[PDB]
């Protein structure tokens, strides 16, 4: 629960866990 | 903004 969607500069799609505070690669 | 995973 709580992410965040952002589009990594290498030209990825990365998401950001903004329940425990970390990032993480692919929807989880 | 948020930081990226390695």
């Amino acid at each position: 629960s709580m992410w965040t969607e952002h589009k990594s500069p290498d030209g990825r799609t990365y998401y950001y866990n903004t329940e425990t505070k970390q990032s993480t690669w692919e929807k989880p | 903004p948020p930081p990226l995973p390695p």
